[PDB]
């Protein structure tokens, strides 16, 4: 397998509007209820809206009611959430979910941010060890980017172990993130290691080869 | 609104242990209680529905029971890959309500952190910014203290810290602390050092570099 | 020392399938007390009389309350093959029972209306093959097996709810179908009373 893929998330100014989508597959869409559940910055989980298999009935928390509208298209096999009069409270991860007594399956989520702050492309800096060891640790630093999120991978996601990517830290309205990769001495520097960073909001793509300092 | 209280925020247990977590509710909920597990990468799966029922594809270490307003979740023979934050939800009335979560870490033999220190990129300096980055990696237990020394004098201000959730793969945390200064400020000093103090060692692990 | 009917009067009542059930032992009651509250609209007993049930001593007293619409009163009791008796609620043939249909007066703040009336039109278990369906008919005094897969309230009329059974359970599926009835101006409820007999205790006797 079943699958739920959310899309439409992004940065929107307070009072603004936005519409999320969720692509369903691997099960009969018409036959199950559907819900939107969002997780806040605190990691709080709060239900947002639920809709009947028919599309006939809808339900919303008082807090979100009348500003958010939940719709589904059975033929399309997608579930849409349309939001308006957004406030900073509304910022959360958003999950396509399949309902019933319990939420059967969840989408990976889409991140929605409501702020008057300005979108900012991250600045990406290679981290290279001081001028040793059998092994060696290298880093990518992503700085000054708003809003979340960025996806960072090494060698096009080819190399995934010895890899630690640390949670973004928000200071002064801008986010800072870093990742470390530890690899065998020989492998760097002889063979290229490249940091790959994407900021969708800023439409930023950058790959930085890590060259010896 | 029905308030769900997870009595405990975080737990420690060791592999093969049986631990039990309990949601408790504001009102009686007539048995309609679900459990969800969020992995560190942010993937949520439904462990259990209707208190005792067990979701397909979910193994039988996880068992649930309870009634009225107290229900509990049991995981047994814990495994590394069980590390996560577990939520309880209630579906009697609307709106569903959720718990705040219960964070499970597992216990592993203490491991010394691997410390790497990185100087500012020329690229960053070119832009007029200087950030010194320090990685402490693969260390248990989680509690650790990072002290930043400039020319032998501690600096507390301008230090930013991030800690990863317990690694499913080895049961070990890692963290990054960055000290940020302007290039001109950075160019006022010659030696920067990264100091880590851990349960494992009497004397702190240190990594430092000199501008040259 | 007095039987506590209070959970009935507080909160929002469950539907017929998941009816809240109270068991009383060692206490004294004034049934008159209960129905004083409500605009009763029907009140039938089997194996006992309405006057006798309130004036006798029992080992235990059992009270079921739930939201039930008067429109469906026919289906609820006895002979009717309507699913209600088939898949939702069945009373004991063997023991004396009473079935009370009542309406919540406007003066009763405390009880809360449900969004709507919900019930299970069909409950079935499908075999591993997924072709072979074994209808699950509730026993008296017992709860439909589909309470585990059906919601506090059906989301929508004609919804299907199904779950998959751990291979421990023999695999296959548990499948139910739900129906809804629009809420009345006043909440209409059903009460089910049954009593049990024991040697040691006849400790449930009328307050005087
Ligand atoms: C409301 O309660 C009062 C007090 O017993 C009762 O006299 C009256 O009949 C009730 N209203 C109705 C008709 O439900
Ligand atoms: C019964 O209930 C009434 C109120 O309906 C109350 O006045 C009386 O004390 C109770 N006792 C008996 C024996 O009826």
């Amino acid at each position: 397998e079943v699958k739920l893929v959310e899309s439409g998330g992004g940065l929107v100014k307070p009072g603004g509007s936005l519409k999320l989508s969720c692509a369903a597959s691997g099960f009969t869409f018409s036959s199950y209820a559907m819900s939107w559940v969002r997780q806040t910055p605190e990691k709080r989980l709060e239900w947002v809206a639920t809709i009947s298999s028919g599309g006939t009935y809808t339900y919303y928390p008082d807090s979100v009611k009348g500003r958010f509208t939940i719709s589904r298209d059975n033929a399309e096999n997608t579930l849409y959430l349309q939001m308006s009069s957004l406030r900073s409270e509304d910022t959360a991860m958003y999950y396509c979910v399949r309902d019933g007594n319990s939420m059967d399956y969840w989408g990976q989520g889409t991140s929605v941010t409501v702020s008057s702050a300005k979108t900012t492309a991250p600045s990406v800096y290679p981290l290279a060890p001081v001028c040793t060891g059998s092994s060696v640790t290298l880093g990518c630093l992503v700085k000054g980017y708003f809003p979340e999120p960025v996806t960072l991978t090494w060698n096009s996601g080819s190399l995934s172990s010895g890899v630690h990517t640390f949670p973004a830290v928000l200071q002064s309205d801008l986010y800072t993130l870093s990742s470390s990769v530890t690899v065998t001495s020989s492998t760097w520097p002889s063979q290229s290691i490249t940091c790959n960073v994407a900021h969708p909001a800023s439409s930023t793509k950058v790959d930085k080869k890590i060259e010896p300092r | 609104d029905i308030q769900m209280t997870q009595t405990t925020s975080s737990l420690s247990a060791s592999l093969g242990d049986r631990v039990t977590i309990i949601c408790r509710a504001s009102q009686d909920i007539n048995n309609y209680l679900n459990w969800y597990q969020q992995k560190p990468d942010g993937t949520v799966k439904l462990l259990i529905y209707y208190t005792s029922r067990l979701h397909s594809g979910v193994p039988s270490r996880f068992s649930g029971s309870g009634s009225g307003s107290d229900y509990s979740l049991t995981i047994s023979n814990l495994e590394q890959e069980d590390i996560a934050t577990y939520f309880c939800q209630q579906a009697n009335t609307l709106p569903p309500t959720f718990g705040a979560g219960t964070k499970l870490e597992l216990r592993r033999a203490d491991a010394a952190p691997t410390v790497s220190i990185f100087p500012p990129s020329s690229e960053q300096l070119t832009s007029g910014g200087a950030s010194v980055v320090c990685f402490l990696n693969n260390f248990y237990p989680k509690d650790i203290n990072v002290k930043w020394k400039i020319d032998g004098s501690e600096r507390q201000n301008g230090v930013l810290n991030s800690w990863t959730d317990q690694d499913s793969k080895d049961s070990t945390y890692s963290m990054s602390s960055t000290l940020t200064l302007t290039k001109d400020e950075y160019e006022r000093h010659n030696s920067y050092t990264c100091e880590a103090t851990h349960k494992t060692s009497t004397s702190p692990i240190v990594k430092s570099f000199n501008r040259n | 020392v007095e039987c506590d009917f209070s959970p009935l009067l507080s909160g929002t009542p469950p539907q017929v399938y998941n009816f809240k059930r109270l068991v009383f032992t060692n206490c004294n009651y004034n049934l008159t007390k209960l129905l004083s509250l409500f605009s009763v609209n029907d009140f039938t007993c089997s194996q006992i009389s309405p006057a006798a049930i309130a004036s006798n001593c029992y080992s235990s007293l059992i009270l079921d309350y739930f939201s039930y619409p008067l429109s469906m009163k026919s289906d609820l009791s006895v002979s009717s093959a309507g699913p209600i008796s088939q898949f939702n609620y069945k009373q004991s043939f063997s023991n004396p029972t009473c079935l009370i249909l009542a309406t919540v007066p406007h003066n009763l703040t405390t009880i809360t209306k449900p969004l709507k009336y919900s019930y299970i039109n069909k409950c079935s278990r499908f075999l591993s093959d997924d072709r072979t369906e074994v209808p699950q008919l509730v026993n008296a005094n017992q709860y439909s097996p589909c309470v585990s897969i059906v919601p506090s309230t059906v989301w929508e009329d004609g919804d299907y709810y199904r779950k998959q059974l751990s291979p421990l359970e023999g695999g296959g599926w548990l499948v139910a179908s739900g129906s809804t009835v629009a809420m009345t101006e006043q909440l209409q409820m059903g009460f089910g009373i049954t009593v049990q007999y024991g040697t040691d205790t006849n400790s449930v006797c009328p307050k005087l």
